[PDB]
């Protein structure tokens, strides 16, 4: 049973670390997503507003 | 979509060179 | 067993001492910071019986000792009871005499240096080890940790320390030593034991609720929330066996104990507790720095046991955490040895071989040469 | 994307209007 | 990794080091003229570290270095440094040595002559540059936008130099040489960030008003109005993110800063502003020059990308200069670093290839003939 | 209790709040700027206790008390607790209601816009003072010194600012605001007596550390012969006596705390030190401005009482400066009580009763009024 509950709570612990790992990846695309988006929204915002001349 | 300001200036600059251009045909004819 | 004459390490704290050969992933020997004395007479004669016992001796004949430790909050007291610690874990358990062997010993960089000078000491004169090296315990935890950068939470028995470390480098500014720790909060859950009717003084009594706080209590992610159950149901109190067979049940108390990380006021200290300096030392770090660190905060050292503590620490530390930026906690399983594991990485390492103060700059100088040698 | 097709369009036109209007005016104010 | 012997070309100015190689119609790479070093004492052993970091390697390990930019408002001083900025800037970056091509480098025409014989002496002494030309920021700034006749405001990070040239002559008795730059535009922004609530003193913390500025100022056409609603208003107010997650919003200093370019007097400056200096420029030459120079106002260098800098430069020099007569500022996309493509455009004429200083001529000489050899 | 409608004088830091009737010269009402708070569960009934404690209460009910200073880094964060401080100032110490008495307050030049226009309404809204008038410190130092020019080292508890005045007029470009300061000292000294086996770290502990620099800590002239001896020798050791009877002697610590003000890198500073501060705000003035500000160097507020800091300062800013050029400070026994004096004297004279702000043109205005009022 211990060895059971150690494979799974290894298991798990291997797989949260991938989970970790899958987090700190998904973080890092969300910021690239937020960043990425707020660069083009706030890039565009700020061109056209400065860019209203033609 | 167009940015109302890029649209209607872009179009307004576009006219002041072209107006421009003619007068500049027309006055030098003229002068 | 050693075929080579690696590094010894040790790491010596006011809970346990650990202790191995350099380039190994975990200690070969821990004992308790421990050694007891007899408080009674004797009758019968031809009994042995020791004038002094020492760690796993301390514990199994403390039946009739008191038993005392050698470190206090981060610093040796009682150089002698080390000396005896030391001569037991490395001659009786490891089997190894440090007279052929550099020695590694730890203390995080805030730890008055009397305690470098000692750890120097003795291990030069009584032992008469070959050279030594007193390492910082923040960079050990990181070599353990896999990390050049973070803040190393040395939540241990005596002192936490709370030390950032940005690119192999001391921030030393921003160390905001704090006064708790693991003792301390053994003597919390004493009063509080008390309180539920099961009295705790003595030596076999400190000893049991030490034993109790360690596999029975937790952090508790929602403090106000686990209490408002704990203190409404009993189906949350865990059942303790006492050495003679009585049994304690506690409940909300379980995790009122390890709370005092979070209220240091539990025990009458000015503080708010170890997230609150996790955040300090990262809030005087430089504007450049606090990127990498929050991003890497490290739990090392005893405390972090606790399996409300992993989500209760981030809970907190996020809660006062700047946005954008990634927020993280590394609890790694190089806890509670991570100190030692370190030491065995930095002791192991080429470019150590240089640190060392060898048994000749030593005599010439005395032991306050670890003042200007280690760091 | 920032208006790069208009950040240039933008100097082309301005360019040319300015360039076309100074025409116009010279080829007016020459007499 | 080039296949021919093209000259290479970079402006190692007190901001930037723009570099690439003459033909070209840009710069390949630009990157800021800093070396870093340390400010902390290092414990983690193994670590590497340098002594020293170069330009994107000063800015990425900065949270523990000092960073320094060795040319001082144009002038080089610490040479060593940039020994270092040139070697990255060629090597790791052109992947080019300048041993196998010749170099051109350039300054502004009222430039203390210490800067370009220092310029002269390294690169034929540490780098072994066949030869070398020291060029003139003005004759550059007008190559890149296609003019021979002109007043070269190159109101860039160093100094502001004001020079009006003539069908390729210089009128240098008009030149106004001003110590107005972009570089106290980033000082009064920590100081003005300071009178919100938000000081900033440190290297990092000028980095990161150096990035708020490049990113949210501007001059406006109109200052008194815009200063107006700015200060009245939400609705002009542009939040920055910084490093740490801070958020500062920033309302008229926006703008204010930036502003000193036209009111020199925001940071004790005796002077009439960027537009007065256009004007005397002009004004002091004769009255069959100023009527092209007037109509030929050309911008060059940081700070000319803000918005409204052309037409509030232009509206002031129309306001001073006469009637009937035309005014008019030119600044093409190819702004703040321009003068590098006009350094391309000077190493590939076929009418330069005479002015360059060999090494021969070199040694037999010194740095010193580079006073005699360049112009 | 006073005789006359005077304006009360009220020199409110970090640190310490100097108070007293303008026209004098001295001030009446001197207290911390401490609000303290119970931090302990009472048990008797019936024995009065205060929410909060206020200045000499909050320090001699301290042993239970947790205390805050609601005024850090030359600006309020706390304007309830200020205002707490005041009430007790004006009406129990000095005895007077700012009813009837405007009431001058104290700033430095580049603190936040926020401070200036906070400490303007409260006095208004809350203490319906007739008028108001914030000053600049240097300004009062120059007064109390009998100076229209000169440098103002107001180096006291929270900002170094290191401000330059000529013939009365500001020269704010060259004002050198730095992030060092006597609280800063005084953290410092509690982490190296904690290397000296004396850790401090709870209110009375920081009090107490507080009171050791005060009284022992110095600069001397030569940092590093003081160093030799003092790390070599007990002659160089001075005891303090600690509030329970124990005591704690002091080496070294003593003269290394201060030396962060010429070695600002002991306490994570990124900075050359004061001297380098006030020799650039000299520097950065015009060089017919510089030979008025070398020969009138002038010590005010805080740490000016470190024995040999007058001395330290002129050798440190004769080392910077150029050769024939004399350097002098002005560093009279009335040092650190300047900066009331002068508000003395500024509040009082007859030439500036048109510079206070009245409570008309104050609710017309608004608080913000007093950024466009004093100067
Ligand atoms: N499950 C647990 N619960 C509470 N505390 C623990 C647990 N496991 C380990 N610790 C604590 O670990 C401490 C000793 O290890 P350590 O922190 O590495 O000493 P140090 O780092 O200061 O040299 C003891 O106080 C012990 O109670
Ligand atoms: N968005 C921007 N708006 C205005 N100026 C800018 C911007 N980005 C960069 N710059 C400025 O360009 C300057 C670089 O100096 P530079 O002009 O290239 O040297 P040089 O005068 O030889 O041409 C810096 O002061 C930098 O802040
Ligand atoms: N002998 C001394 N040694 C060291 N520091 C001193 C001495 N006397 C005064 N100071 C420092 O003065 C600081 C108070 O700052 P202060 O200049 O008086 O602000 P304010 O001008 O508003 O009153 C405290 O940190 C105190 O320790």
């Amino acid at each position: 049973k211990l060895k059971e509950a150690e494979t799974r709570a290894e298991f798990a612990e291997r797989s949260v670390t991938k989970l970790e790992k899958s987090i700190d990846d998904l973080e890092d695309e969300l910021y690239a997503q937020k960043l990425k988006y707020k660069a083009i929204s706030e890039e565009l915002d700020h061109a056209l507003n400065d860019m209203t001349s033609i | 979509a167009s940015m109302d300001a890029i649209k209607k200036k872009m179009q307004m600059l576009k006219l002041d060179k072209e107006n421009a251009l003619d007068r500049a045909e027309q006055a030098e004819a003229d002068k | 067993d050693e075929d080579e004459t690696t590094a010894l390490v040790c790491d010596n704290g006011s809970g346990l001492v650990k202790a191995g050969f350099a380039g190994d992933d975990a200690p070969r020997a821990v004992f308790p910071s421990i050694v007891g004395r007899p408080r009674h007479q004797g009758v019968m004669v031809g009994m042995g019986q020791k004038d002094s016992y020492v760690g796993d001796e301390a514990q199994s004949k403390r039946g009739i000792l008191t038993l005392k430790y050698p470190i206090e909050h981060g610093i040796i007291t009682n150089w002698d009871d080390m000396e005896k610690i030391w001569h037991h874990t490395f001659y009786n358990e490891l089997r190894v005499a440090p007279e052929e062997h550099p020695t590694l010993l730890t203390e995080a960089p805030l730890n008055p240096k009397a305690n470098r000078e000692k750890m120097t000491q003795i291990m030069f004169e009584t032992f008469n080890v070959p050279a030594m090296y007193v390492a910082i315990q923040a960079v050990l935890s990181l070599y353990a940790s896999g990390r050049t950068t973070g803040i190393v939470l040395d939540s241990g028995d005596g002192v936490t320390h709370n030390v950032p470390i940005y690119e192999g480098y001391a921030l030393p500014h921003a160390i905001m030593r704090l006064d708790l720790a693991g003792r301390d909060l053994t003597d919390y859950l004493m009063k509080i034991l008390t309180e539920r009717g099961y009295s705790f003084v003595t030596t076999a009594e400190r000893e049991i609720v030490r034993d109790i706080k360690e596999k029975l209590c937790y952090v508790a992610l929602d403090f106000e929330n686990e209490m408002a159950t704990a203190a409404s149901s009993s189906s949350l109190e865990k059942s303790y066996e006492l050495p003679d067979g009585q049994v304690i049940t506690i409940g909300n108390e379980r995790f009122r104990c390890p709370e005092t990380l979070f209220q240091p006021s539990f025990i009458g200290m000015e503080s708010a507790g170890i997230h609150e300096t996790t955040y300090n030392s990262i809030m005087k770090c430089d504007i450049d720095i606090r990127k990498d660190l929050y991003a890497n905060n490290v739990m090392s050292g005893g405390t972090t046991m606790y399996p409300g503590i992993a989500d209760r620490m981030q809970k907190e530390i996020t809660a006062l955490a700047p946005s954008t930026m990634k927020i993280k906690i590394i609890a790694p399983p190089e806890r509670k040895y991570s100190v030692w594991i370190g030491g065995s990485i930095l002791a192991s390492l080429s470019t150590f071989q240089q640190m060392w103060i060898t048994k000749q700059e030593y005599d010439e100088a005395g032991p306050s040469i670890v003042h200007r040698k280690c760091f």
